């Protein structure tokens, strides 16, 4: 039911029940499976049912009850020809806080947008007696003891460290699985549809042998691009130069972007040719064309 | 025609906040990761999103790449997702490409991102649970409002 630990490097806090599940559980159905540990250049050792009173070896998982600092090391699993490696990094517990800062999952939420925190632990839920949710180590009162859940529209005051603490029993001993979320409330990014300023079709009167600077400007978002299409497929006209972009922030925090196409030494090859300027965004694109005329 | 513009470093995550990463077997996978885990697994978790100029604009034309012992680029050749050992090209002399995707935010959710294939129209980059794994796959849109084809890109 629970997903395998497929990532190569794992970071866990000491004194917390930890496990690593391999990615061949259906395979673990066909005694031909082994787990190994390699401490700082120890060239591995095979783990066994009672290698350590804390380490429980199962067909698909390697359980730690709890994981401690001496467990830091490289772990290797072998089933017939299947092989899996994990680099376990057990970090010291911040015994002055209700959670270690080095074990947080940050999340940035825009103000007034939906915000939700749910405490769940699929794996150990059978052993979980109670689970509590704290905001900056202050127990919040959300009726639910099984899955304390916050569901609201974000406010700047919601910024803070939300720690899910799952309390559980294993052979009389009490343990917990703390999982902290570093929520950061930010101002609404309020993205706009990029718009090219000026008419879609532009005719600019030029004279052969002279130069021309085709100005293109748009109103766009910080991450949008403005570019020119002037026939670079197998090399463009060597006299055509796309100038550096220019951006001025609008009071509303959007951007006035400018890109100039410089057509030097104008010839008949530049005339009655559509030079296009496009603005492209995750929110849409828009193109305008320039025609050089005599 | 596509022309390489600029590249950025990004952390791609599904709508369940699971970090996309290329595993030891060079397969693109999705896993829950604490900030530390995301950093300690870098560069496997850091993707190079490269913008391209398009001859016929139809959204933000990008290539997803990863820099390990070698630079690999995400390809959806034959509707099958793979990481081809290659750098994002300077030029592409076609209107369609197995490595070019159209990054589009979802209507009403400017942070939720979809990647449409330039070669297979209506085929999107998606997160699918296969056995005990979350895999990056190419999927046809199907029902409108499909959260599996939606992602979030976090920049540095
Ligand atoms: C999830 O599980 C983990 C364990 O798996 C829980 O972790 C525990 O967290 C608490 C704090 O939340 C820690 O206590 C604090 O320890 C600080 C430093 O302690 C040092 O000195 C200790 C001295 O010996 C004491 O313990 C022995 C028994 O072992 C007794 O015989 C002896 O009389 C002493 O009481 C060392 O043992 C220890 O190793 C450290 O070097 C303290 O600074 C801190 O003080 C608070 O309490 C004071 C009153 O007692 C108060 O005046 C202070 O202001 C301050 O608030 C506190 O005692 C545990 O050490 C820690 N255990 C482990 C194993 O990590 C975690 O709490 C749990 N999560 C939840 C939410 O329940
Ligand atoms: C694109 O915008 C630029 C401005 O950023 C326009 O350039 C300006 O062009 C005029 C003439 O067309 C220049 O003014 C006059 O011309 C003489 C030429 O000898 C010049 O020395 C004097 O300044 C004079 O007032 C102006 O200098 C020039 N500015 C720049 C920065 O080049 C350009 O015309 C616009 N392009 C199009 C297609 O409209
Ligand atoms: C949480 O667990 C207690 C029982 O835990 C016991 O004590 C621990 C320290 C450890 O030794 C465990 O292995 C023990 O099982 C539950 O308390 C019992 O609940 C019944 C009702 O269901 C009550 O009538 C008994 O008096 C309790 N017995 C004891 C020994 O405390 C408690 O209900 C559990 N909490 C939740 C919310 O599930
Ligand atoms: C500049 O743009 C013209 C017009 O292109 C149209 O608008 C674009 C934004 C894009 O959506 C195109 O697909 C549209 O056709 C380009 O001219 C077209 O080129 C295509 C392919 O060569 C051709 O099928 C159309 O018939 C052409 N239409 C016209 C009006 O000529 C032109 O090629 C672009 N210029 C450069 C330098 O790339
Ligand atoms: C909680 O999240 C915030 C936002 O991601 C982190 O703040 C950043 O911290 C770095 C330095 O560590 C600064 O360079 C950034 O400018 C900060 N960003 C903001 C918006 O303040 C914060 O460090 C996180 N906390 C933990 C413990 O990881
Ligand atoms: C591991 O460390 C714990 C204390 O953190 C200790 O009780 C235990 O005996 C150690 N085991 C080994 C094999 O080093
Ligand atoms: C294991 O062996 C089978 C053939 O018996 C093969 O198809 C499979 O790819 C192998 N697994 C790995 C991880 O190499």
């Amino acid at each position: 039911p629970e997903s395998c630990t497929s990532r190569p490097h794992i970071t866990v806090v000491e004194g917390e029940p930890f496990y690593l599940k391999h990615c061949s559980c259906s395979l673990a159905h066909e005694t031909t499976k082994s787990w190994y540990k390699s401490s700082g250049s120890q060239e591995h050792v095979e783990l066994n049912p009672r290698s350590s009173s804390r380490i429980a070896l199962h067909d698909c998982v390697l359980e730690f009850w709890p994981v401690e600092l001496n467990d830091t090391g490289s772990y290797f699993f072998q089933m017939k020809n299947y092989t899996q490696k994990w680099k376990l990094n057990v970090i010291r517990r911040n015994k002055h806080s209700c959670f270690t800062e080095r074990q947080v999952t940050s999340k940035i939420v825009e103000v007034k947008k939906f915000f939700q925190i749910t405490c769940e632990n699929s794996y150990y839920q059978t052993l979980v007696n109670s689970t509590s949710l704290y905001k900056n180590c202050k127990k919040l009162l959300l009726e639910n003891n099984k899955n304390p859940t916050i569901k609201k529209n974000a406010e700047f005051e919601d910024q803070g460290y939300y720690s899910c603490v799952h309390f559980l029993h294993h052979n009389g001993k009490l343990f917990n699985i703390t999982k902290t979320f570093n929520i950061t409330i930010v101002e609404d990014r309020s993205n706009i549809v990029p718009v090219l300023l000026g008419p879609k079709l532009n005719h600019v009167a030029v004279e052969l042998g002279k130069n021309v600077r085709l100005n293109c400007s748009a109103l766009l978002n910080e991450e949008d691009v403005i570019y020119w299409m002037f026939g670079e497929e197998n090399g463009s006209d060597p006299n055509i130069h796309e100038e550096k972009e220019m951006r001025i922030m609008t009071p509303e925090g959007k951007w006035h972007a400018s890109k100039v196409l410089r057509i030097e030494n104008i010839g008949e090859s530049n005339l009655n040719v559509l030079y296009n300027c496009t603005v492209a965004s995750t929110g849409g694109t828009d193109t305008k064309s320039f025609i050089l005329v005599r | 025609y596509f022309g390489k513009l600029e590249s950025k470093l990004s952390v791609i995550r599904n709508l369940n906040d699971q970090v996309l990463f290329i595993d030891q077997g060079n397969r693109p996978l999705f896993e829950d990761m604490t900030d530390s885990d995301c950093r300690d697994n870098a560069p496997r978790t850091i993707f190079i999103i490269s913008m391209y100029k398009d001859s016929q604009p139809r959204g933000m034309a990008v290539t997803i790449s990863v820099k390990c012992e070698k630079i690999s680029t995400l390809s959806c050749e034959n509707k099958i997702i793979s990481f081809k050992e290659m750098n994002p090209p300077d030029n592409i002399k076609d209107t369609k490409s197995d490595i070019i995707f159209f990054q589009r935010s979802v209507p009403g959710h400017d942070n939720k991102m979809q990647f449409e294939s330039s070669s297979y129209e209506g085929y999107f980059l998606a997160c699918e649970k296969e056995r005990d794994l979350f895999k990056l796959i190419l999927k046809k849109e199907d029902e409108l409002g499909d959260r599996s084809i939606m992602f979030t890109v976090q920049n540095e």
